[PDB]
């Protein structure tokens, strides 16, 4: 399982880290920054070592660091790290990965 | 037939005054002998004649933020884009492609509705304060 700056999730939660929302549109008209919600697109910054749930020896998650994915609505876990901003998933709860 | 016959019937119906007819023959003339004239109150010791042309309804800006002119508190724009909605502006979707057009063509907006509410409203006070785009609500 790949780590983070003095971080690493346990079983198959992934951190991930939100992209930043979008301040003006293409034409330049700007938006207020209680608008545009919260952002679904993250990278994955890093991977915990696997599930359990078949026997033997571990599974790892699908994801690995460095992905651009599509976090879901509802379902993510704030965490504080050098005063910055991470989101704790499960693994299944990602709903794709962009592939570039 | 002539304005003259207004007046003098103006004159002798307001009790022999002649200003009252030479105001009445004067609106007839400047808006038509079938137009629209009212009559209200003035709080000058004379009387006074104003002709409201073009188009004018009694709702002003809702925020105070798009005055560019200051001399009387008012926003004046030439050659102006205009958005009429039936319905209430509230949506950023419902107001950015608007701007867009407006900033592309570089031009005013005004944008008549029944209301702005919050959101659309802080769009157009941001983009009016920061960047300087011409809007009005």
């Amino acid at each position: 399982g790949q780590a983070f700056r003095k971080f690493l999730p346990l079983f198959d939660r992934v951190l991930v880290e939100r992209s930043a929302a979008e301040t003006v549109t293409k034409g330049g008209i700007m938006l207020p920054e209680k608008s545009q919600g919260k952002v679904l697109q993250a990278t994955v910054v890093a991977v915990g070592s696997g599930s359990k749930g078949k026997g033997g020896e571990i599974q790892p998650v699908s994801v690995k660091v460095g992905d651009k994915v599509l976090l879901p609505e509802y379902g993510g876990t704030k965490v504080v790290l050098d005063d910055k901003d991470y989101f704790l998933f499960r693994d299944g709860d990602i709903l794709g990965k962009y592939v570039d | 037939t002539t304005p003259e016959e207004i007046a003098q019937v103006a004159t002798i119906s307001a009790n022999g005054d002649k200003e009252i007819g030479n105001i009445i023959s004067d609106a007839m003339k400047k808006v038509g002998r079938k137009g629209v004239i009212t009559v209200k109150d003035g709080k000058t010791l004379n009387d006074e004649l104003e002709i409201i042309e073009g188009m004018k309804f009694d709702r002003g800006y809702i925020s105070p933020y798009f005055i560019n002119t200051s001399k009387g508190q008012k926003c004046e724009f030439q050659d102006a884009y205009v958005l009429l909605s039936e319905k209430k502006i509230s949506s950023i979707q419902s107001i950015v492609p608007a701007l867009e057009i407006a900033n592309a063509h570089r031009k005013p907006l005004v944008i008549i509705a029944e209301d702005v509410d919050g959101e659309a409203l802080s769009t157009l006070v941001l983009n009016r304060l920061k960047v300087g785009l011409q809007v009005v609500a």
